[PDB]
RNA sequence: CAGCUUUACAGAUCAAUGGCGGAGGGAGGUCAACAUCAAGAACUGUGGGCGCCUAUAGAACUUAUAACGAACAUGGUUCUUGCCUUUUACCAGAACCAUCCGGGUGUUGUCUCCAUAGAAACAGGUAAAGCUGUAUUUUUU
């Protein structure tokens, strides 16, 4: 995975970024926008859930994750 | 209408039995009757009674429940 | 040099205004802008050629297209001018039972003004006649008496660390704004601060006072040649070369 | 800032899905700008009833699905 | 080609959101604003309609430079040569425009500029039946006329929600030079006006249905939007809805943090005045008058905007409109008024009954649509219709009734209470009457308005199509009425062809007259002369234009104009005569019980009686028309004979139309 | 203002699905929206964990205990961005 | 008083990536040459789908009481008129047409008058300009 080295949140807008959460699900999906409160809005997000031994998936479209779930955002590729 | 604290002032005014449920909490119940009001939920219960939930009593003084870990009012 | 404190320097020269200034485009002399408090001046100079009227309903039976519309019903608004018709009045009814005197009533004489302005319905047989227009009323008052914002001609109505947008402006009406707002309802050739030049030839200060309603108590002969300018006018617009 | 619009579930029996997978019945009386809810008290979910008037804080709602269409 | 013109090719003008996204949200209902904005003559609604077209667009082909700049105004709905060249607004030519709100979020408007003047009121009926919201424009100067207070009256009838726009600040910052204090008064009055005219509803700049616009100059702001783009940075979130609450009622400022009710005497103006009417003013003289640099960094630091170096060079009115347009943004703000004046979509099922009888809703059994008015958008018919409920797909085989036969087919209907599908059609092309072009589309969805092809030669003018699948269905289904076009008509104009060969010709024009301009009775008389019963002068003359170049193109005779004359009697009948090969007396009706009627036989006898204060057997006996026709002889009620007399009734209904 | 919660509201109308804290997914047309994720939705299904389903009329959600929201694609294509 | 983006700055290792790059004028002439300015409200290409749709885009000028002119002449042709009786020279209207006096726009080319730099961002400072900000139930206590 190659990145460049960013300053903010902001700054690296409709970048596939991997989202992780507290119930343990991760979102991967293109950042169309950002929240004071850090609700993300996801392009084509998809759901990567792991059950207790192997990544279930689930596609998901546009979605809107809230910001109090989230743990962090890791950025998983470019855009376009 | 009827807002929440209305309702609250009117309990208080009457003094009469109120059950409370506490929050992320369901084998224990609380049971007095309410005697003050503040700006949030918090308030404070003389005469209350601790009651484990049927899936009966327990001794339990004067108490003050904060309001963040209320669940039900009733009275 | 108080009243007309900017014109003066360079009004009266023979490229009207200067070469190598920020006014007019250059030697060429192909463009103007002007700024507000000359253009003003210029406005106030000119009160006696550009007298016209501000208010465009004014013009209601003296437009182009009225006097085209009067052409074609051979029909003169009293006023203005009148040609050869462009259809020949072919006298033929044979008395008929539409458009009798039997038939019809007379409340109303159907004058003339009434013909051109609602061509298609009062005229019958109306023939390459233009739709005229159909206006609204215009309030508009200037002070003569040099006095600023004032209800003067109409009457009055029955009954946290911060302070309003555009706050220490210190005054609502800038000096130089009563002449700006006058130059704002005035027609074209002052209305704009900044075009293209004519040519001497080009402009047209006889052309307005002819357009206009003549004014009363002249002589015949004045109104008879006010007719055939109108005429001369009317013609040159209506067949574009 | 902006106050909750549930005048279309006025005087209308809800069923409130309440924290640890609890739920609450009653029919609707008031509310406010934190959701705290008021109304009028019935069973929770074989099935048994406490209180007369219920009045629900708003941390607790889950959710709020009316019975009554 | 053509002289009276849209756009007649797929190069239309590109559209700054996207049309898919429209088309999306045109299948959603709630998500749909028919507006149908009306006024007085030359209010400026047209003006309003450019404006907002303009905000949608990026480059339009009509706008020329001039009318850009600001100078002409772009009057982009009177597409028509004769609205045009006659400068009024003369027919239903609206838009369909996604307008967002104050709340970012973005709805499908069906706009309708009808006409302003006062003999299309025909027009103005049929975008208020159309329409859902009503943007009542006024001009500031011309105040609340009688037209206005009409125009309200009318809105009220047929349950509309009344957002106003008083139009044309301009006039009074400009023309009349009305200092900023009596400006303000001004506009109070007009609001006191137009309440007391309302009857319970209150209207004022706070609540956001009054909206101050200057559509000449180019911008339209409830004091709402204003608060938004200016007033943010300084008032936190907090008491921003307040402030606003605060601005309008005359409060002040007192030279202080917190405002107060009571006049203070530091400070000279209310807070309207001095927090937006003030503000305003100052951009104008400042546009007009100041030193243009200086003006460019207020700008800069109050409205935080920048000039292009363009634009500084502009001519005064033009610099001065892209001022506006530059402090007042794209015209958000009166959308955002609209949707909060039409929050409540409870009132679309009143006005849904007020327009054919009280409904049981059935939306899943079948698709229904008013056609309100037929249209020659684009030369070729379309039918201006509005799928009220269902969906109506291209190539669909639709049934379709004239209001015409509406009360009949009601009457049938009760009668009831086999399969008589009388007359239908198929539906060629539908489209989105986008002002100047026709953006074409294959469905059509609940609460929205669109042109369709198929439908126009069916019906005369207004039209009920629907799409059943059932018996139950059709049972459940109900008739739109005519629609009551305010103005009556009574100038009468009477016609024939000076070629006597082309009497087709003729007969097809007037047909296609009576189809568009729906406020046109046309009697054939037996004479061989036809009669034109317009509304007005103007209207009249606009007609004959239309039929005399545009639907026929013929040489035409035409009348002194007339009126229709209608006989009545002053006393009452004296001598009883009866007529053979029946004896009906004569008696004028009460004034007020005239008026009345102007604007179950129990009920109706109680009716009668509250009225007039008549005797209960007339009331009984009473069954009317049109006017009123009783049966009170002694013998009718043992009789048999009088008995059965709906027949009967319809040879008097003859003599009512044709008198003595 | 929180542009997430703006997508939100433009959505309404829209067959939206929104899953809690609890795991427990909604799908159906939104009605209404506030600053606070305060949904409401109209004949909706409701799924839990273990993958029963259950049909329903009018729920009202709170921002809190939800999730995460799953608009349709059309909103990916306008307005509200820029 | 925080944050990021740009200039004005040293001395850098100078990779990394961007952006100003085959980096080199500006103001104008009563100076040219060409193009083009009345048409389905009307523009031009580009591929793709196959003379037409769908995306790309571009677009200087002129236009709605419709025009390059807020300006107005003269011809020619027919037809009708008028003074008239021969014609020119005329009257005044119509329909086509032309001529002319002008106008833009764009592209070059020139003529004149003023002028002359071939490389700067990164770690972050110093200074100044653009926007955002001011723990008790729904986000982060
Ligand atoms: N002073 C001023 N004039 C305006 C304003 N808006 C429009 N006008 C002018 O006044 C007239 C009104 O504009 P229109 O759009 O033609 O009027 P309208 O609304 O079409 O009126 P209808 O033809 O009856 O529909 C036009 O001549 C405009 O130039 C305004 O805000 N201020």
């Amino acid at each position: 995975i190659q990145v460049a080295h960013s300053s903010r949140l902001a700054n690296l807008i409709d970048y596939k970024l991997r989202v992780l959460t507290q119930d343990g699900r991760v979102y991967i999906g293109q950042l169309m926008a950002f929240d004071k409160h850090m609700n993300l809005v996801l392009n084509e997000c998809i759901e990567e859930r792991v059950p207790k031994i192997k990544v279930e998936k689930r596609v998901l479209g546009l979605t809107i994750l809230r910001g109090e779930q989230i743990l962090s955002t890791v950025v998983e590729d470019k855009p376009l | 209408m009827v807002p929440p604290i209305n309702c609250i002032f009117n309990f208080l005014q009457q003094q009469t039995p109120v059950t409370i449920w506490l929050f992320e909490q369901i084998g224990i119940r609380i049971k007095g009757k309410i005697v003050g009001f503040d700006e949030f939920m918090n308030v404070v219960i003389d005469e209350a009674v601790e009651i484990p939930v049927n899936s009966k009593g327990t001794p339990l003084g004067k108490i003050l429940l904060k309001g963040d870990n209320i669940t039900l009012i009733t009275s | 040099s108080q009243d007309d404190e900017y014109v003066k320097d360079w009004l009266y020269d023979s490229r009207p205004l200067e070469e190598d200034s920020k006014k007019v485009n250059g030697t060429s002399y192909k463009k103007w802008s002007f700024d507000l408090p000359e253009m003003s001046n210029l406005y106030r100079l000119s009160t006696p050629l550009r007298d016209e009227v501000t208010d465009k309903n004014y013009y209601y039976l003296f437009d182009k297209k009225s006097f085209f519309n009067g052409k074609a019903l051979n029909n003169a608004i009293p006023g203005g001018p009148k040609f050869e018709p462009l259809y020949p009045r072919e006298e033929e009814e044979d008395y008929n039972e539409f458009n009798s005197i039997d038939r019809v009533i007379f409340r109303v004489p159907i004058r003339s003004e009434y013909k051109v302005a609602f061509p298609h319905l009062y005229n019958s047989r109306p023939r390459s006649v233009r739709i005229p227009w159909y206006n609204n009323p215009v309030s508009c008052i200037i002070q003569n008496d040099e006095e600023y914002d004032t209800p003067a001609l109409f009457f009055d109505p029955s009954l946290e660390d911060f302070a309003p947008l555009l706050a220490e402006e210190e005054e609502l009406i800038l000096p130089n704004t009563k002449d700006a707002m006058s130059l704002y309802h005035s027609p074209f050739p002052f209305n704009r601060t900044k075009g293209k030049m004519v040519r001497a030839q080009d402009v047209a200060l006889a052309k307005k006072w002819f357009l206009q309603h003549p004014d009363e108590e002249y002589p015949v002969k004045v109104k008879v040649s006010y007719q055939k300018l109108l005429k001369n006018y009317v013609l040159n617009e209506l067949h574009p070369t | 800032v902006s106050t909750p619009e549930l005048k279309k579930y006025m005087d209308k029996k809800i069923l409130l899905n309440i924290n640890g997978s609890r739920k609450v019945a009653g029919i609707l009386r008031g509310y406010d700008i934190f959701l705290n809810v008021v109304l009028d008290d019935a069973m929770e979910i074989n099935n048994h009833q406490l209180g007369l008037q219920t009045v629900i804080r708003g941390n607790s709602i889950i959710s709020l699905e009316a019975l009554d269409a | 080609e053509h002289t009276i013109f849209t756009q007649l090719k797929k190069n239309i003008p590109k559209t700054r959101y996207n049309r898919d996204y429209m088309l999306s949200m045109a299948n959603i209902p709630e998500r749909i604003i028919n507006v149908g904005v009306i006024g007085p003559l030359h209010s400026g609604k047209t003006s309003l309609m450019d404006l907002l077209v303009i905000d949608s667009h990026k480059r339009i082909p009509d706008m020329s430079k001039n009318v850009e700049l600001g100078w002409k105004p772009l009057r982009y709905l009177d597409n028509l040569k004769q609205e045009i060249d006659r400068g009024l607004s003369i027919k239903l030519n609206g838009s369909t425009l996604l307008c967002t709100d104050l709340e970012s979020k973005s709805r499908m408007i069906n706009f309708l500029d009808a006409p302003g003047h006062v003999n299309f009121m025909d027009e103005t009926a049929v975008a208020l039946a159309a329409s859902d919201l009503v943007l009542i424009v006024i001009d500031v100067v011309e105040g609340v006329t009688f037209v206005v207070e009409q125009l309200i009256k009318q809105s009220i009838k047929n349950n509309v929600a009344m957002c106003f726009v008083i139009n044309k600040l301009d006039r009074l910052i400009l023309d009349l030079k009305l200092p900023p204090m009596d400006a303000y008064l001004k506009l109070n009055h007009i609001i006191a006006n137009i309440n007391s005219f309302t009857k319970g509803n209150v209207f004022s700049p706070i609540d956001n249905n009054i909206i101050f616009a200057s559509t000449k100059l180019g911008f339209t702001f409830t004091i709402k939007e204003f608060v938004s783009y200016y007033y943010a940075h300084s008032i936190p979130s907090s008491k921003i809805d307040d402030f606003t609450t605060r601005l309008w009622g005359s409060v002040y400022y007192h030279k202080g943090n917190f405002r107060t009710k009571p006049f203070e005497n530091v400070e000279k103006y209310p807070t309207f005045v001095e927090f937006i009417l003030i503000p305003l003013y100052k951009i104008f003289s400042y546009a007009l008058s100041m030193e243009k640099d200086k003006l460019k960094n207020l700008l800069r630091s109050n409205f935080r905007v920048n000039l292009s170096q363009e634009a500084l060079q502009y001519d005064p009115q033009p610099f001065l409109k892209h001022v506006l347009q530059l402090i007042f943004r794209q015209q958000t703000g009166l959308v955002d008024a609209i949707t909060r004046c039409y929050q409540p979509f409870e009132l679309f099922d009143n006005k849904t009954a007020h327009l054919s009888i009280p409904g049981k809703s059935t939306p899943e059994g079948t698709l229904w649509a008013h056609v309100l008015k037929t249209v020659d958008y684009g030369g070729a018919e379309w039918s201006l219709v509005r799928i009220y409920s269902g969906l109506l797909k291209r190539g669909d085989t639709v049934r379709i009734l004239d209001t015409s036969q509406s009360e009949s087919r009601q009457k049938r209907q009760l009668h009831d209470i086999e399969d008589d599908e009388t007359p239908s059609c198929e539906v060629e092309e539908i489209g989105l009457l986008g002002g100047r072009y026709v953006y074409p589309v294959h469905e059509a969805h609940k609460g929205q308005i669109v042109l369709i092809k198929g439908i126009s030669s069916a019906y005369i003018k207004s039209a009920t199509l629907y799409s059943v699948k059932s018996k139950e269905d059709m049972k459940q289904l109900k008739f739109f009425k005519p629609l009551d076009y305010i103005t009556e008509a009574v100038f009468k104009i009477v016609l024939q062809p000076l070629l006597p060969r082309e009497l087709p010709k003729l007969l097809d024009a007037l047909n296609k007259i009576s189809k568009y301009y729906p406020g046109v009775i046309i009697k054939v008389e037996e004479s061989g002369e036809h009669v034109i019963l317009g509304n007005g002068e103007l209207y009249m003359d606009c007609l004959l234009y239309d039929l005399r170049a545009s639907y026929a193109k013929i040489e035409i005779k035409i009348s002194d104009p007339l009126t229709v004359f209608s006989e009545s009697c002053s006393n009452e009948s004296f001598a009883s005569i009866p007529v053979s090969n029946i004896s009906v007396a004569a008696e004028p009706m009460d004034s007020k019980m005239i008026q009345d009627l102007s604007r179950p036989r129990k009920l109706s006898k109680i009716l009668r009686t509250e009225y007039g204060w008549d005797s209960l057997a007339s009331r009984n006996v009473w069954s009317f028309y049109n006017l009123i026709n009783d049966t009170l002889p002694d013998e009718i009620s043992p009789e048999l004979l009088s008995k059965y007399k709906e027949q009967i009734i319809q040879g008097f209904y003859w003599a009512v139309k044709e008198g003595p | 203002n929180g542009i997430p919660v703006k997508l939100l509201n433009e959505a309404q109308g829209h067959i939206v699905s929104l899953e809690l804290t609890t795991g427990a997914t909604y799908r159906g047309k939104l009605v209404e929206s506030e600053d606070s994720m305060n949904v409401q939705l109209r004949d909706v299904i409701a799924t839990e964990p273990q993958g029963a389903v259950t049909h329903m009329d009018q729920i009202f959600v709170r921002g809190s205990q939800i999730k995460f929201i799953v608009v349709p694609d059309l909103l990916k294509n306008a307005p509200l961005f820029k």
